[PDB]
């Protein structure tokens, strides 16, 4: 447990974390990318 | 070459159409790169 580094106060957003993927993430696979999930099927590129 | 679970792996024979004898190949480097992998190319002189 560390609530020293990651933790101040009015808050701390720093950190990140995934939750829509196109897929599954293989073993030992890094996916960094900034990629808006599809919905539906439109193509749009954005946030809303 | 391939790279099943990372792990780069090249071997290499020189032999001084297409030969028909067979030849055999020594790894010379094996290096655990472990990365995604997916177009080949090859460079010139
Ligand atoms: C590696 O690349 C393939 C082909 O683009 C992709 O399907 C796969 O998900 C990638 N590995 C990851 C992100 O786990």
């Amino acid at each position: 447990n560390s609530n020293k580094l990651d933790s101040k106060h009015s808050g701390n957003y720093d950190y990140w974390y995934r939750l829509f993927r196109k897929s599954k993430l293989k073993p030992f696979e890094r996916d960094i990318s900034t990629e808006i999930y599809q919905a539906g099927n439109k193509p749009c590129k954005g946030k809303g | 070459f391939k790279n099943i679970d990372g792990y780069f792996k090249i071997y290499s024979k020189h032999t001084p159409d297409f030969p028909q004898g067979f030849s055999a190949l020594e790894p010379l480097v094996d290096l655990p790169i472990g990365i995604n992998i997916t177009r080949f190319q090859t460079l010139l002189a």
